[PDB]
């Protein structure tokens, strides 16, 4: 005698660029992440007198 | 030449610094003048009438 169950699936969420929080943030989509070591960024603020 | 021509970009932003601080010194000493010859309300006012 085959025996059916009944399964209810994984709640599903909205994603990261459909939620409000991607405002804040510059989004971009590095492939290949586990191959950098460091990352920098570099500022060079001229002032004025 | 890219030796020529970022030593000639270093030192025209020495030099638009040296007129871009000096409108500064317009908008300064017009204003210390104003401040000099700002006697305040509770003096100026009851002379007012």
């Amino acid at each position: 005698e085959a025996l059916l169950g009944v399964y209810t699936n994984v709640v599903e969420f909205v994603k990261f660029l459909e939620t409000a929080l991607a405002a804040a943030c510059v989004n971009t989509e590095f492939k290949d992440l586990r191959r950098m070591i460091d990352g920098k960024i570099q500022f060079k603020i001229s002032m004025p007198t | 030449f890219t030796e020529y021509a970022g030593a000639i970009k270093t030192i025209t932003s020495a030099l638009q610094f040296g007129m871009d601080a000096l409108e500064r010194g317009l908008v300064d000493t017009v204003l210390a003048v104003k401040l000099r010859h700002a006697p305040p309300v509770f003096i100026l006012k009851t002379l007012g009438d």
